[PDB]
């Protein structure tokens, strides 16, 4: 039944989202870390019955139907924003502003 | 003897409605998602005698365009629309569709796009400078600032195209991008025209409009209805089996 | 050409805020529970059908 | 004719449409 | 032959039992590690196919290992740790296995009901041979 | 799913207010510094039409 | 060959080695 294989995808998406949140919380002290954010997408819809005639001097609601397919994790973006600066007084520490990476 | 067919049809349509509800519940966190309304529809069989058998076929109206809730992410290029605003993007087939997923992204070559599909504005898809920082105005203006350049050189480099659909005349396509119905597009043109009465908000993102209370109520009702139909099925089957012995001697 | 500036002796910390993480955790847990209920009711439906 | 009786003309086909035009 | 119904139902029951056994084995080995000869444990699935004798029963050709990446857990204290100090934990989807068990049980019950009905019909069939 | 995000936005606004307060308090001795105060404003209101 | 068929010889005995020899 499609309900089971849809709710399975829902549970998988929720589990991956929880894993992403846990990973973000784990490295709350890692220096120069950019947080993750997971975005999903609904799968393509499956049409069964096309809608019929409408506005035919009547106020009926549309008749077509289309079942969903589920949700999939489509992407995971890292927020490349600017973090705070912690003072370590060590002569060999560098904090970089704006945008840039050391090769 | 044919009431078994009506009961099994009702059970199958209940399963379809349950599948629709499960689909709505599964993607409850995708940005800019619209729920899928559903309501059972009656179809009466009739002719020449005692019209009693009325079958049930499930049906799904367009959607409920109740705006989703907004969460603040402070990202410069996150857009949240008005009560019934839409962003128009060209689809895979080349036609245009409407959406509310405000998670805009910029490619390596200055190509703005929602997930998968590029965004269109004045003319074709809008393009920004190669690495310019982007700010979105309250009316759709895309201001660009080249990195390193002093701030006094922020320049508008395009404009989003925003349409206004009330909701009763848009139908979800096969890839989740809404489009105008046949009569609506006939009476308003194939391509809609941009309007200024629509304002966006930068930094906030829109979720989905799925009602947990509605989902739970529908699940309970579907469970009870399906069980009742199954009981009718077994009662009719037992009755027919017991009555089948009349032909014997 | 858009490059940043260097500060000596300072380290850039992680840009993680915990309020959003906690709210997301609550929402994730609630969605998981509701999906579990959906699975349970569908399983109940299938059981009742098979017990025909 | 009354139900269950005999007749000389076949019954018209059954349609059961989803929605009338 | 009116008797291939029993063969079809028996094949369905055997296939469902195989799938349930695979799911149970995966659940038992959810958090195992370092099986025989040290190779990490990997989950397995089954593939159903139909026997085109048209319409036919179901069979399982072979058990196929999952290609989903294993979990890499940092723990250098284990001799299985590679140069990066990582151990390979098996990939087991607990919700997937629960759903698979539910589906197997439901299919098994449906097939046993079909067998019951067809057995009653076949028992009633022989009364006309006298 | 209804008040969670609203309260999250409220918490974020209060966090921003606390951050600007802390920044103001940090450089209480910096020469030529100017105090900063943030201004808030509510997001878009949704409408429910009556019959 | 196919499980459930008829064979003239028994299958080899089963074993589950905890550790390889």
């Amino acid at each position: 039944i499609s309900s089971l294989w849809i709710a399975k995808t829902g549970l998988d998406a929720q589990q991956t989202n929880m894993d992403v949140i846990a990973n973000n919380l784990a490295n709350v002290s890692t220096n120069g870390f950019k947080r993750q954010r997971a975005v999903f997408e609904d799968l393509l819809y499956q049409t069964i019955r096309q809608p019929g005639a409408q506005s035919s001097e009547q106020t009926t609601l549309p008749s077509g139907l289309q079942i969903g397919t589920g949700v999939r994790p489509v992407a995971t973006e890292r927020l490349h924003s600017q973090g705070n600066l912690s003072q370590t007084n060590n002569s060999k520490d560098v904090a970089i502003k704006g945008q840039g990476f050391f090769q | 003897d044919h009431a078994i067919y009506t009961a099994m049809g009702a059970a199958s349509q209940t399963l379809n409605q349950q599948a629709v509800t499960a689909s709505n519940l599964a993607n409850a966190s995708t940005p800019g998602f619209r729920a899928q309304l559903n309501a059972l529809r009656a179809v009466p069989v009739d002719g020449l005698s005692l019209a009693t058998r009325t079958l049930v076929t499930a049906s799904t109206p367009g959607a409920d365009m109740t705006p989703g809730q907004l969460d603040y992410t402070s990202r410069p290029l996150d857009v949240a629309l008005q009560q019934d605003g839409w962003l128009v993007v060209q689809a895979a087939d080349g036609a245009e569709g409407y959406t509310r997923n405000g998670n805009i992204q910029v490619g390596p070559t200055g190509q703005l796009t929602i997930q998968g599909h590029p965004v269109i504005g004045e003319g074709g898809p809008i393009t920004v400078p190669e690495g310019s920082e982007i700010t979105i105005a309250a009316d759709g203006t895309i201001s660009a600032l080249n990195p390193g350049d002093p701030p006094n050189t922020v320049a508008p480099v395009g404009r989003l195209k925003l349409v206004k659909a009330e909701g009763n005349e848009v139908q979800r396509s096969d890839d989740g991008l809404f489009r105008l119905t046949a009569e609506a597009q006939a009476e308003r043109g194939a391509v809609l025209a941009a309007d200024p009465s629509i304002r966006i908000m930068s930094g906030v993102l829109e979720g989905s409009n799925v009602k947990p209370v509605e989902a739970m109520t529908d699940m309970i009702a579907n469970a009870r209805r399906f069980e009742m139909q199954m009981k009718v099925i077994t009662s009719v089957d037992e009755n027919e089996g017991r009555a089948n012995q009349l032909l014997s001697m | 050409n858009g490059a940043g500036l260097l500060y000596q002796g300072y380290v850039e910390t992680s840009n993680v805020n915990v309020a959003e993480e906690l709210v997301n955790m609550i929402q994730v847990q609630r969605a998981y529970e509701i999906n579990s209920k959906a699975v349970s009711t569908t399983d109940q439906m299938l059981q009742k059908l098979t017990q025909l | 004719g009354v139900p269950g009786a005999l007749s000389n003309q076949p019954a018209p086909p059954n349609e059961a449409p989803i929605a009338t035009p | 032959a009116l008797l291939n119904i029993f063969d079809i139902a028996g094949s369905a029951l055997a296939a469902q039992s195989k799938r349930l056994n695979v799911a149970a084995s995966n659940l038992a080995n959810a958090d195992s590690v370092t099986g025989p000869d040290g190779q990490p444990y990997r989950a397995k699935q089954v593939v159903f196919q139909v026997d085109a004798a048209a319409t036919g029963g179901v069979k399982v050709a072979s058990v196929i290992e999952s290609q989903a990446p294993e979990k890499l857990v940092y723990e250098p204290g284990n001799p299985l740790a590679d140069a990066n100090g990582y151990v390979k934990m098996p990939n087991v989807d607990v919700v997937g296995e629960m759903v698979n068990t539910m589906s197997a049980s439901r299919s098994y019950q449906a097939n046993i009901e079909v067998l019951n009905t067809v057995k009653s019909m076949m028992l009633k069939t022989l009364t006309l041979g006298q």
